[PDB]
Parts: structure tokens; C-alpha cells; sequence
């Protein structure tokens, strides 16, 4: 009998969002601007692999393909297309304990072995894993053991950088050879300070630390290619709201007709 | 379970029909029954699941027209010049699901690995040889296979059954 | 036919295939048609009952005749009385290092260890007349991507050392030389741009494929049976003792015996895990299955070889290499070329097998060279025309690659 | 890029001193920025090729207790840790003499004078070498599952024949030889729909006597005294003969035939000819070695009129919907359950057979197929002295308590079994070896009643 | 979930998979033989036999023995609930590894068809059995008089908790 009464479960959630921002299961937040095919998360802790999720970006840090192997089922998610075992399917689609459903903002794949994948319309990928997979996974989401740095950024008593770790988590295509991203020097570049530290997210500060997301918002504001500075930080705020919801908090509405508007059917 | 065997005389395991409606049961009772209908030659009625069920039919000379065998879900129909397995004609020799059907110069033999051998010879004789594990568990024209000729075959309720009635 | 009807004879009838079936019978006697005494049934030809001396024999599905003979590379058999009488003949042995990790010893034992050091392939145990070393090194991010970077042939107690690198460079006694070389007890030449062949006078021959990856085929004369020892076994026709280390016992795993033939202490000890690379990527598995299944396709480009060489091991090597290594096409081409070379060694030619995949090497040789699927001769040169003798081993397993066209001689500046 | 004087193509990587350096854009970039100068503990000293005099190997010819070849092969200098002159590394950082290196066997180290057991012989470590006796002993032919065969000489193959096949027999060439003629014959039956076939009954013809092991019972068909000894130990039924032939039968599909060395080169059948050579074990009944497994198997059918077998379909390809389950069930052979045995028995062929049988066991009884496949590897592990426990209440349970009499608790599961357990036929408690690791339920008789009567199947004070 | 797809009518398990059908019947005949002869007058085995055959026909993805064991254990529990404790498990028919629970050197766990509603434990020290559960068969401990208490927290026989 296992008891769990703490709703805060950010430790079982890994996500990617914005300009190549990755949050591991253990809470580590880094930036890896890789456009290749990488292992998002796979079950390497056992002889038989229950799941294997890979994500690929394109160029606009937008995801182009998500590949899932869930107990003999191969699910490929492309923009406006879902393939199960190589054939196109019409959502909602249920097969072999895997349920794929589309909504006005996300595409969700739920696997009864205890995994949830959410590809949001903000080009953000989120993954909820069961606690039974702790200390048994690998990929860009960490080893899922609780320690943010141990056994992920340590190859052999060596402190790995996020670039090195992300390149280590690469899994390329047969005929598609990919070049690792070139580490670029900083560009030497505070809107996010008002909203993130304001009362609008106050009921969320006590549960999820904002420093990492503050840095992520600064990076997104500096790295994005249009001068919609008020509307170019929606992704980081949405990710912070998602993490607050996953932490047992109750975020209040922060959008508006002119500030990051969302359209509902 | 170790079972010893020394006597090679195994006439108690063999039932056959030949000639002018002559029948020999597993227990050694030889009688005549001039029936031209479809009759149960031998079937495994002593268990919840039936391992085998063999039926034979005669047509007029007392010729044998059809032999129907149900062997563990395999249906074999033997007619003059035709062998059907699950409703499909087959070319002999034919091996499937532990059942081997082979034709020789004088007979057609169906061997079932569960322990039965059926011989349809060219002098119009149908001979069945059963494994000893089926003793006291069969019924049909070949008797109940318990080593006693009259008891449990010619008795319905304490009475005596003539060979025609049986 | 001439069978007779009897009331009591054994149902186990003796035939040409089984001439002692009656003796090994468990059923009682029955009535039926039986062959006359002194004759057995002819099941091969269905010609009734024939005497034992007239019984035919069946080999590879083809019926032979009494007195007819067939021959393999290792034996010579003759049919008599329905049975094959076989005599052994001298038979050279073949060791193979393919893909940098797949080893097949002289006795046919096959294993797969991903080493990270220089290892002793073949060597006499009681002498140092010759010694072959392989530099198997990890050439990828993971520990299961091994490349054969060089092959070392040592002769007469390291008095003649030839190092052949994966880039085609040849070093004789630490001096970068130019092929062909006729050194002490060894001749090394280049039949094509794809292969380097080194033949020694001790009964040893090395075929080294350099395109796309370095692979080795060693051939040993029958005079060295039971005398060599290394990663290629002791060449004594027994597979059980091919994992016997120099200590004296036979190991149970390929990795444990493999790690005992290191040459340096700092080299890691390889432990064989149970990884399945094809399971780690959908696209890689699809590519490997699509392009490697041609080895086992009976009606494909390699179908004319399934009787000579069994393609199962080559199919497994193709799948593993294609799914594991980063350059999937290179490893797929290496596996296909290894199977083609084995077929050519068996005497089967599979020309035209590069249509569909591995097309690139056919269009990469120098300006005056052209590709050839079958190269069983030696390259003619201007020096060969002048002197009259060409430095070659005359007889070698046919190879493929880009050579000078017919009627054209290779000039000293690498031009036809 | 160039490393150690060797050209490294772009995209390739090298592994030096635990550092992985990849060659990209003509530059060798190492994981972790730069490899730090490695430091070797005393008495090993780091030798570098900066001051490399001609003819000096450095660390390129430094040997260890694992490098059994002491010849120096390096032509050029290689940096690394070097022990003092005339010393070799022991794998723990120290330096010892070559004669003092411990012996290595199956990923283990044994000091001088330690004893290991291979086959029937005993090997003692002595100055890096193994001293072993040269006593010949038996060979085991193992047939299990959907026609998985391993011959006396070690030839492993898969054959799916529907008829009765001669597993082993003597008097093959010349038909006279010596001894008394024996013949072990397997009876097969289709098991699945993909074309696979598994054994149903085993018939042993010895002298004028016949034993039929079928279902779960033995029949003495018979015709002197009976030259058989039937003994139920563990899950196995052991038939012992006085000619040197032992048969282990798991009572469902598995047979293990142990043949004494006196029968070398005098046997034939699907189990080979027992002459230490595995390639020639594919000898047909026409006495010709063939390459086709189907032809060799079909040549050994008892009845020439039985139809010849054909190549079956790939089970996991014909039945993909089961494949995952198979791969999820047979992964026990790769997990921590058998981790101690991976160094002594290679599980590759056992895992392949397990997956194939689970894929092909589509007509009913998947658990029996899986349990037989795993028990083959379990018996292989037990034969070499590894008492590995793998049966859980969810994985192939055994109902030992079924054998407990009313108000008694004696029967317990034994992985390696009880070789010498006191019984009526063995009052002194003797064990002849020759059978190892027969797992199953064995009785633990109390001191009050210490003799196990098999016929009564009870613990009694005296028989 | 309203968004979850509706379930459709499944195929006939013994028609889609006829090659299993015979086995299924031969496996499920235990529900009609002498094994459950005493229970046949108290629990009707018709629907249980039908479910057994259908499950064995449809258990084609792996683990048909689990399907068969569950189908027969349903009828076994129905029999046990009405006072009839039949012993149907054999080493070849749904074996139970009770010996797995024996501590090193001990022999306590036995298979009980009826179950032991009031075995003595330290959560019910007196030994009172609450009823309300009948015939929960399986492995139960028989603690010796030296240690007549069964501790489930540590799972062994002890004198007191
Ligand atoms: C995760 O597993 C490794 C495996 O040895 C272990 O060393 C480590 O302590 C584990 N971490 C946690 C948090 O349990
Ligand atoms: C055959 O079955 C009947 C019916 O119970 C029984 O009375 C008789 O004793 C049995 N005979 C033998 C030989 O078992
Ligand atoms: C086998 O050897 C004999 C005698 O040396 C020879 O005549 C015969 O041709 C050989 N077999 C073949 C197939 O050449
Ligand atoms: C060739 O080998 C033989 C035997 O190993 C040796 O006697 C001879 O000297 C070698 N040739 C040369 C040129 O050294
Ligand atoms: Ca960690
Ligand atoms: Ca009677
Ligand atoms: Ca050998
Ligand atoms: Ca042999
Ligand atoms: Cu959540």
C-alpha cells in the first residue's frame, strides 16, 4: 500500500516550450536549441521498454514531429495528422489501451500504463509519467529520481552543460544526418518582472519558483523575431500557469483581448 | 503412473465390422445387425469432452458408403474414392492436427495421436483400434470397452437386449 | 509392381531411404502387399521393389544414381546401396571480422563483441611465425559502435610488420609504402580500389575490404589445423573449444574469452549486454527491415546464393549494424558486400546487386577507372607490360570495385 | 582530425581515458570541454610520449592479469599508466609479478590453489594457468519447445517435423559394433497454427523392452529383467539404464538425454553422432552431411510414407498481436532474475526460442510454452551449479503443497534439488551425481520419520 | 468521459479464432466433470462455462491460462460462497505457490478452499471471524503453538505483536 496525499506533483511532469526551454522531471530547467531528432523520454530502466517518446523541431522553434512507441503501438504526431501503426486515423481514436483525442488547444495521448502526452497549440510538449517509472527513464526529461543534476549532467564525475546533455540525447534518422547546434555567444540583451512578480501570479509563487521561468521569459522576449514584446511572452507565462496547475495551485486568468488572446469555439 | 504390459494379445482393444453386417465389439461379442442407417460406430461418451466420434453408414451388397469421424475438432468424411477434411477434399497422405490419413493398396488408414487407428479396407471392413486409456468410457456399436461382453451393452434397465435392438 | 500379398509381415517396410525399418518396428505383423525377400521399396523413383544395390540416393532434393558422386569444398561423397560414403579432402579454413564486431572463427563459431583495443586474431601457440592483430575501437558516442581501424600482420617474431589502416595506407616496418610490396615471405597488392590482399608463404591470406567500412577475411591452409590460436579459434574443426583461453579452460560467454586477447592493460573489459538497437528507433528499424530483408528474399538479387551460403547470420548483422551505427547506409552496404564476398568465395556471382541501394560507390572512382562486379584477375600496369611479370598472388577470392577498363593499363600516376 | 597519429573522419568519435571526443568541422571537441591529465595511483606512473626515445613503447606493452598474451606488440609509444619494470597490473591499481596474477574464468578471479568444476573435471589455478584432469564424461542432447534441438556436440537448431523421429540410436554404421541396441524416438504433434510442432510422447526401445513416456505417465510395453529405473525427482522424471543412458523428462515437452562417453562416434539421429564436431551433426539417414535443416530432419522420420515437413512461417510475423506480450514475458531471461547466470550460460538462443514459442503458442496454452522455454534456461543454469530461484506465484508457480498429506508440511521447492535425499531405494543417502539441478518439489522428512517411501510417497521411519 | 469512443459489438470469439475453440472446450470441461459435481446442485455452471469458453477463445493476445483460471475461479468462488469448498486447483490446473510464502526453514502456509475467516492475527487478537466473506480460497498460514499469532505487517508467525 502506497500513500500519496500531496497534490504538488511537478516531479512527475516534464515539458518543453518556447525557444527551446526544457524542464526535466527533477525540476531542472535549461535551454537546448537543438533542431534534430532527440529522445524526449524512454523507459531504459527495464529489459522491456514500456514507452519511447521522441520529438523533432523545425525552422520558429515549432515542433514538427512527435514519435511514440507505447507497447507495440507506434504513434506519430505531425501538424494536422495522427498516424497509428503507419495508418492515418480519425480522432478520437482508442486502441491497445491508447486514447488519442484532439481539442481546441491540444492533442492528448493517454496510455493506460500510466503516461500522458499533451502537444499544445503553443508548440509546447508536456509529459506526465506515473511514479512507477521513477529512476528508470532517460532522455531530455532526466532520469526521474528527484535530484535535478545527479545522473543527468554527470557522465563520469564531469559536470555536463545543457548543450552537451541535449546532444547526448540525440537519436537521428537513417538517411538524415544532423549537425549539432553551434554554441553561440550571448547577444548581450523587464516586462516579465511586472507580471511574474505581480499579484496576478501571486497565488502561484508559493508553489513554483519563478526564477527559472523569469530567465526563460527574458530569453523568449530577447530571442523572438517580432516586436510584439507584450505578446511575445505568452508561451512562458502559459508554461508557468501549467506548472502551477500541476503543483496544486489555482492560477487566475491573465490573458485578455489585447494581451495573449485565445479563441474558443 | 507406471503401467506394465506383457501379454501381446490385444483383441479387447479392437472393434470391427465385416462381411454381411457382422460386428465385433471391443469386449469380444460377435453379432449380426443388418442396419442400413447411420449408426455410431464408437464415441468417447465417458468424459465431459468427447475425444472422438466415429459414425458409419451402409448402402445396398452390404457396402460402406460414408464414414464420419470427429477427432478433436477435425472432421473427416471417408467415401468411396473421396476423403474430405473439414469439408475440403485432400490429397493423401494428409497430416493435420495430429491426424494422419494415408491410402495403401488395400486400405485407408486414419491414425489419431490421441490413440486411435481406423482402417477402411477394400473388402468393406471397418476396423477400429483404441488406446487402453479409453476403456470403460466408450459407447456405440463397438460396446462400452470394459472387458465384459454382455454387461452394459445388452442391458438397458436390468433387461436383455437382442443384437437388433442394440 | 512385383509386390506379393502376405497375411503376416511387418508393417514397417524397408525402403531405399530407410533400409532397416523392419528391424526398428514396434507394431505387430499385418496383412498386405510386401516386397519380395531380398528387395526394398523404391520410394525415390517409385519403380516398385528394387534390390538394395540398385537403390538410388538423394542429395539437395536431386536423385542420384548408384555409383554417382558429388563433392563439396570439404568432402567427396559417392552413392552406393542407397547410402552416401564420404571421404575427407584438404580444406582451407576461413575466419571473418565483419562490421567491426561480428566474428566467425575458423571452425565456424560465430559471436559478436564490441571491443575497444587491439586484439590477437590468429597466431601459432608454440611459435611466432605469423601473427594477425585487429584494432577494434569504439567509433561512436555509445559503446556498441565499433570500427576496425587497422590490421597488423607480423612475420618471423615481429621482424616483418605490415600495418594496413582503414584509410588504405600501408606501413611496412613503420615506413609508409606503396602497393604492391614483395617483402620477406609476403606479397601485398590491390586487386581493386575496394580491396587489399596480402598473401604469405606460410599458408595465410588476408582480404581487406576498405569500402565502405574495413572488413577482414582471413584464409588459412589446412597444414595449420589444430596449431593456431587467437580470436579465430584453434582451427581443429571443433566449435566447443573455440572459446578456450590461454589459461586452459573454455569460457561460457564471448565477451569473457574476447577480453583475454587484449594487448594492453589500459583497454576496457567488454561486457556483452542484451541491447536491441532496432527497438530504439521506428525509422531506423523500418529502413533496416526494408533494405536488409533482401538477403533472405529467395526471389531477390541475392536469391542465387541461399543454397551456398545461409543468409541468416548476414541478415542479423545487417539489422544490427543498420540500426546501431550512425551512418546506416554504410553499415547496410558493408553487410551486403560481406554476403556478396562470401557468395563469390563459394563460387556464386551476384552481379547487379547494387541496383536500388549502395549505388554511390559505383560512381566515385577516379576519372580513368570504371566499376566491375567481378574482379578475379590482377590490375595490368605499364610496368607489368615492360617487365612482363605482375606482382600478384594469381589465385584469390574474386572481389569487386573500380579498376582500369579492359585494354587499358594503370600508369604509375594512378591513371588508366 | 587526427588522434594518436590516426586519421579520424568527420563525424567519428574516439574514446581516450574515459573521454569521448568527436571530430566535427575539422576539430576534435571532447565531452566536458577538455580531458584532464589522467592521474595513476602508486606504484603506477603516468608515462607520456613527449620525451619518447626511439624503440620505447611506454604504456603500449604494459600487461595486466587479464591480458593472457604477454608478447609486446605495440610498435610506437602509447601514453598511460606503467607499473615498475617487470611488473604487471592486477586490475585494482597495484602491480604484481606475472606468475602471481589470479586466474580468470567467466568474469571471475580465482587465487592460486582455488578449485573450479567444468563438466566432470576439476581445475586448479596455478601460476595463471588452469590444471584440469582429463576424465571423459557424458554429453547432453536437449530437445524442448516447438522443436528446439541441441545435439551432443553442441549444434543448436530448430526443426518442426510432424512424424516420429529417431532422437538417438546406436548400431548406425556397420550395425554390429558392441553393447546392446538402444533407440530413443520422439513422437511429435502440431502445436500452434504457424506450422510449429512440439513433442507429445517419448519412446525408448532398450533391449527387448519399450518405455513410453506419454501425457504424464510411463508405460512398460515390454515383451530377462527390466533394465530401467524410473525416479521422480523435482519436476523431472529420470529414466536410468544400466548401459549408460539417462533421460530427464519434464513430462510436457522437454527431454534431456545424457549419454556416456563410451558411445562417442557410435550414435546417430536428430541428436548428432557425438564426435565433438558440430558441423557434421546434420548427417541425414543416407549418411551425408547436408546444409538444409529441413532435409536432415525429414530424413530421420520413422515412417517413409509420412509427409515431409515444410519451413514454417515466422511466428511473430504471422501473429504480430502477440509479439509484444512475448517480448514482455521472455525479458525475464535478460533481467536481474538470471543476472548471476549470464556469465555462465548465454541466454541469446533461449530468449529467441522463448519469444518464438510465445508468438507461436496461439492455439491454447501460452503459459506452458513460456514456462518450458524459461525452464530450459533454468536447467542450463542449474547444471553448472547456479541455484537461481525464478518461479514466483505469478511466474510458473509449482503446487508443492498439493503433495502434503493431511496435517503435514514437508514438500518444499528446491532450485538445485536434493541430489542425495534419504529414501527406501537409497537408505544410506547416496548421490551419484550425473544429474544436476533438477528443480521442483522435494520432501523434507522430519527426524521422526527420515526415510521417504516413493511408492507410499510418505515419510516413514523404516521401509 | 463523454469524449471516449463508444464501444461496438465484438466478434464471436470462437468464430474469429476457431483454432482455439477445441482447446477452450477441452479446457472448460472441468466445469462439467467430477471436479465440481457436488456444486452442480447449488450453483448452475451454464453461464460460467459459456464465459470460460468465450474468454479462452478470445484470450488470443497472450496469457490464456490467466483467462481460464479467472473463469474457473469465478465459479469456484460462487461454489465456496454457498458453503461448498471444492478443491479444484492441481499442479497442472491453476497452481498456487503457497510455499513461496514460507520463511527460510519454516512450513506454515497451506492452501484453503474454505479459507480461514478467523485465523488468529494481532489485528484480531481474540480470533473472531466477522463473516460477511465466504470461501476466499488461497494460501493461509497455520501458525504453530509456539507462535500462535500471525503478523501481517511483517508477515510471519510471532507470539505477540
Ligand atoms: C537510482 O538508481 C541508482 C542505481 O544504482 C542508485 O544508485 C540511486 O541511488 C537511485 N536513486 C534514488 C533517488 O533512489
Ligand atoms: C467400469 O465402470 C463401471 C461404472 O461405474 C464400474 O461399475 C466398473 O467397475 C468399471 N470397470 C472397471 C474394470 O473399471
Ligand atoms: C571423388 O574421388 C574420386 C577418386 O579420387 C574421383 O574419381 C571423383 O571424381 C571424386 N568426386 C567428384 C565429385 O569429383
Ligand atoms: C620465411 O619463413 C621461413 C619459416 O618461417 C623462414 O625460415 C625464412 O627465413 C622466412 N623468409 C625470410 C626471407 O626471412
Ligand atoms: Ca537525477
Ligand atoms: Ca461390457
Ligand atoms: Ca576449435
Ligand atoms: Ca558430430
Ligand atoms: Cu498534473
Amino acid at each position: 500500500v502506497v500513500r500519496a496525499s500531496n497534490p504538488a506533483h511537478n516531479g512527475r511532469v516534464c515539458s518543453t516550450w518556447g525557444s527551446f526551454h526544457y524542464k526535466t522531471f527533477d525540476g531542472d530547467v535549461f535551454r537546448f536549441p537543438g533542431l534534430c531528432n532527440y529522445v524526449f523520454s524512454e523507459h531504459c530502466g527495464a529489459a522491456y521498454e514500456d514507452f519511447n517518446i521522441q520529438l523533432r523541431r523545425s525552422q520558429a522553434p515549432t515542433l514538427s514531429r512527435v514519435l511514440m512507441k507505447v507497447d507495440g503501438v507506434v504513434i506519430q504526431l505531425t501538424k494536422g495528422s495522427v498516424l497509428v501503426n503507419g495508418h492515418p486515423v480519425l480522432l478520437p481514436f482508442s486502441q491497445s489501451g491508447v486514447l488519442i483525442q484532439q481539442s481546441s488547444s491540444y492533442t492528448k495521448v493517454e496510455a493506460r500504463l500510466g503516461l500522458v502526452l499533451m502537444w499544445n497549440h503553443d508548440d509546447s510538449l508536456l509529459l506526465e509519467l506515473d511514479t512507477k517509472y521513477a529512476n528508470k527513464t532517460c532522455g531530455l526529461c532526466g532520469d526521474f529520481n528527484g535530484m535535478p543534476v545527479v545522473s543527468e549532467l554527470l557522465s563520469h564525475n564531469t559536470k555536463l552543460t545543457p548543450m552537451e546533455f541535449g546532444n547526448l540525447q540525440k537519436m537521428d534518422d537513417p538517411t538524415d544526418q544532423c549537425q549539432d547546434p553551434v554554441p553561440e555567444p550571448p547577444r548581450n540583451c523587464g516586462i516579465c518582472e511586472e507580471l511574474l512578480h505581480g499579484q496576478l501570479f501571486s497565488g502561484c509563487v508559493a508553489l513554483v519558483d519563478v526564477g527559472s521561468y523569469l530567465e526563460a521569459c527574458r530569453q523568449d522576449l530577447c530571442f523572438c523575431e517580432d516586436t510584439d514584446l507584450l505578446s511575445c511572452v505568452c508561451h512562458t507565462l502559459a508554461e508557468y500557469s501549467r506548472q502551477c496547475t500541476h503543483a496544486g495551485g489555482l492560477p487566475q486568468d491573465w490573458r485578455g483581448p489585447d494581451f495573449c488572446p485565445q479563441k474558443c469555439p | 503412473p507406471v503401467v506394465r504390459a506383457s501379454n501381446p494379445a490385444h483383441n479387447g482393444r479392437v472393434c470391427s465390422t465385416w462381411g454381411s453386417f457382422h460386428y465385433k465389439t471391443f469386449d469380444g461379442d460377435v453379432f449380426r445387425f443388418p442396419g442400413l442407417c447411420n449408426y455410431v460406430f464408437s464415441e468417447h461418451c465417458g468424459a465431459a469432452y468427447e475425444d472422438f466420434n466415429i459414425q458409419l453408414r451402409r448402402s445396398q451388397a452390404p457396402t460402406l458408403s460414408r464414414v464420419l469421424m470427429k477427432v478433436d475438432g477435425v472432421v473427416i468424411q471417408l467415401t468411396k474414392g473421396s476423403v474430405l477434411v473439414n469439408g475440403h477434399p485432400v490429397l493423401l497422405p494428409f497430416s493435420q492436427s495430429g491426424v494422419l490419413i494415408q491410402q495403401s493398396s488395400s486400405y485407408t488408414k486414419v491414425e489419431a495421436r490421441l490413440g486411435l487407428v481406423l482402417m477402411w479396407n477394400h473388402d468393406d471392413s471397418l476396423l477400429l483400434e483404441l488406446d487402453t486409456k479409453y476403456a470403460n468410457k466408450t459407447c456405440g456399436l463397438c460396446g462400452d470397452f470394459n472387458g465384459m461382453p454382455v454387461v452394459s451393452e445388452l442391458l438397458s434397465h436390468n433387461t436383455k437386449l437382442t443384437p437388433m435392438e442394440f | 509392381n512385383n509386390m506379393q500379398y502376405h497375411e503376416c509381415r511387418s508393417p514397417c517396410a524397408d525402403t531405399c531411404s530407410n533400409q532397416e525399418h523392419s528391424r526398428a518396428c514396434e507394431d505387430h505383423c499385418v496383412a498386405g502387399c510386401f516386397c519380395p525377400e531380398g528387395t526394398v521399396l523404391d520410394d525415390i523413383g517409385q519403380t516398385g521393389c528394387v534390390p538394395v544395390s540398385k537403390c538410388a540416393c538423394v542429395y539437395n532434393g536431386a536423385a542420384y544414381a548408384p555409383g554417382a558422386t558429388y563433392s563439396t569444398d570439404c568432402t567427396n561423397c559417392t552413392c552406393s546401396g542407397g547410402r552416401w560414403s564420404c571421404q575427407e579432402v584438404p580444406c582451407p579454413g576461413t575466419c571473418s571480422v565483419l562490421g567491426g564486431a561480428h566474428f566467425s572463427t575458423f571452425d565456424g563459431k560465430q559471436y559478436t563483441v564490441h571491443g575497444d583495443c587491439s586484439y590477437v586474431l590468429t597466431k601459432p601457440c608454440d611459435s611466432s611465425a605469423f601473427t594477425v592483430l585487429a584494432e577494434l575501437r569504439r567509433c561512436g558516442l555509445t559503446d556498441s559502435e565499433t570500427c576496425l581501424k587497422s590490421v597488423t600482420l607480423s612475420l618471423d617474431g615481429a621482424q616483418t610488420v605490415v600495418v594496413i589502416k582503414a584509410s588504405g595506407e600501408v606501413f611496412l616496418n613503420q615506413i609508409y609504402t606503396q602497393l604492391p610490396i614483395s617483402a620477406a615471405n609476403v606479397t601485398i597488392f590491390r586487386p581493386s580500389t575496394f580491396f587489399i590482399i596480402a598473401q604469405t608463404s606460410l599458408g595465410l591470406q588476408l582480404n581487406l575490404q576498405l569500402v565502405p567500412t574495413m572488413q577482414l577475411f582471413m584464409q588459412l591452409a589446412p597444414k595449420l589445423r589444430g596449431q593456431t590460436c587467437g580470436l579465430c579459434g584453434n582451427f581443429n574443426s571443433i566449435q566447443a573449444d573455440d572459446f578456450r583461453t590461454l589459461s586452459g579452460v573454455v569460457e561460457a560467454t564471448a565477451a569473457a574469452f574476447f577480453n583475454t586477447f587484449k594487448t594492453q592493460a589500459a583497454c576496457p573489459n567488454i561486457r556483452n549486454s542484451f541491447e536491441d538497437p532496432c527497438s530504439l528507433s521506428v525509422e531506423n528499424e523500418k529502413y533496416a527491415q526494408h533494405w536488409c530483408s533482401q538477403l533472405t528474399d529467395a526471389d531477390g538479387p541475392f536469391g542465387r546464393c541461399h543454397a551456398a551460403v545461409k543468409p541468416g547470420t548476414y541478415y542479423s548483422n545487417c539489422m544490427f549494424d543498420t540500426c546501431n551505427c550512425e551512418r546506416s547506409e554504410d553499415c547496410l552496404c558493408a553487410a551486403l558486400s560481406s554476403y556478396v564476398h562470401a557468395c563469390a568465395a563459394k563460387g556464386v556471382q551476384l552481379g547487379g546487386w547494387r541496383d536500388g541501394v549502395c549505388t554511390k560507390p559505383m560512381t566515385t572512382c577516379p576519372k580513368s577507372m570504371t566499376y566491375h562486379y567481378h574482379v578475379s584477375t590482377c590490375q595490368p600496369t605499364c610496368r607489368s607490360l615492360s617487365e612482363g611479370d605482375i606482382t600478384c598472388s594469381v589465385g584469390f577470392i574474386p572481389v569487386d570495385g573500380c579498376i582500369c577498363p579492359k585494354g587499358t593499363f594503370l600508369d604509375d600516376t594512378g591513371k588508366c | 582530425c587526427y588522434h594518436r597519429g590516426s586519421m579520424i573522419p568527420n563525424g567519428e568519435s574516439v574514446h581516450d581515458s574515459g573521454a569521448i571526443c568527436t571530430c566535427t568541422h575539422g576539430k576534435l571537441s571532447c565531452i566536458g570541454g577538455q580531458a584532464p591529465a589522467p592521474v595513476c595511483a602508486a606504484p603506477m606512473v603516468f608515462f607520456d610520449c613527449r620525451n619518447a626515445t626511439p624503440g620505447d613503447t611506454g604504456a603500449g606493452c604494459q600487461k595486466s592479469c587479464h591480458t593472457l598474451d604477454m608478447t609486446c606488440y605495440s610498435p610506437q609509444c602509447v601514453p598511460g599508466c606503467v607499473c615498475p619494470d617487470g611488473l604487471v597490473a592486477d586490475g585494482e591499481g597495484g602491480c604484481i609479478t606475472a606468475e602471481d596474477c589470479p586466474c580468470v574464468h567467466n568474469e571471475a578471479s580465482y587465487r592460486a590453489g582455488q578449485t573450479i568444476r567444468v563438466g566432470c573435471n576439476t581445475c586448479t589455478c596455478d601460476s595463471r594457468m588452469w590444471r584440469c584432469t582429463d576424465d571423459p564424461c557424458l554429453a547432453t542432447c536437449a530437445v524442448y519447445g516447438d522443436g528446439h534441438y541441441l545435439t551432443f556436440d553442441g549444434q543448436s537448431y530448430s526443426f518442426n517435423g510432424d512424424c516420429e523421429y529417431t532422437l538417438v540410436q546406436n548400431h548406425c554404421g556397420g550395425k554390429d559394433s558392441t553393447q546392446d541396441s538402444f533407440r530413443v524416438v520422439t513422437e511429435n504433434v502440431p502445436c500452434g497454427t504457424t506450422g510449429t510442432t512440439c513433442s507429445k510422447a517419448i519412446k525408448i526401445f532398450l533391449g527387448g523392452f519399450e518405455l513410453k513416456l506419454s501425457h504424464g505417465k510411463v508405460e512398460v510395453i515390454g515383451t530377462q529383467e527390466v533394465p530401467y529405473t524410473i525416479r521422480q525427482m523435482g519436476i523431472y522424471l529420470v529414466v536410468d539404464t544400466d548401459i549408460g543412458l539417462v533421460l530427464l523428462w519434464d513430462k510436457k515437452t522437454s527431454i534431456f538425454i545424457n549419454l556416456s562417453p563410451e558411445f562417442k562416434g557410435r550414435v546417430c539421429g536428430l541428436c548428432g553422432n557425438f564426435d565433438d564436431i558440430a558441423v557434421n551433426d546434420f548427417a541425414t539417414r543416407s549418411r551425408s552431411v547436408v546444409g538444409d535443416v529441413l532435409e536432415f530432419g525429414n530424413s530421420w522420420k520413422l515412417s517413409p510414407s509420412c509427409p515431409d515437413a515444410l519451413a514454417p512461417k515466422d511466428p511473430c510475423t504471422a501473429n504480430p498481436f502477440r509479439k509484444s506480450w512475448a517480448q514482455k514475458q521472455c525479458s525475464i531471461l535478460h533481467g536481474p532474475t538470471f543476472a548471476a547466470c549470464h556469465a555462465h550460460v548465454e541466454p541469446a538462443r533461449y530468449y529467441e526460442a522463448c519469444v518464438n514459442d510465445a508468438c507461436a503458442c496461439d492455439s491454447g496454452g501460452d503459459c506452458e510454452c513460456f514456462c518450458t522455454a524459461v525452464a530450459a534456461y533454468a536447467q542450463a543454469c542449474h547444471e553448472v551449479g547456479l541455484c537461481v530461484s525464478w518461479r514466483t506465484p505469478s511466474i510458473c508457480p509449482l503446487f508443492c503443497d498439493y503433495y502434503n498429506p493431511e496435517g503435514q508440511c514437508e514438500w518444499h521447492y528446491q532450485p538445485c534439488g536434493v541430489p542425495c535425499l534419504r529414501t527406501c531405494r537409497n537408505p544410506r543417502g547416496d548421490c551419484l551425481r550425473d544429474v544436476r539441478g533438477l528443480e521442483g518439489c522435494y520432501p523434507k522428512c522430519p527426524p521422526e520419520a527420515p526415510i521417504f517411501d516413493e511408492d507410499k510417497m510418505q515419510c516413514v521411519a523404516t521401509c
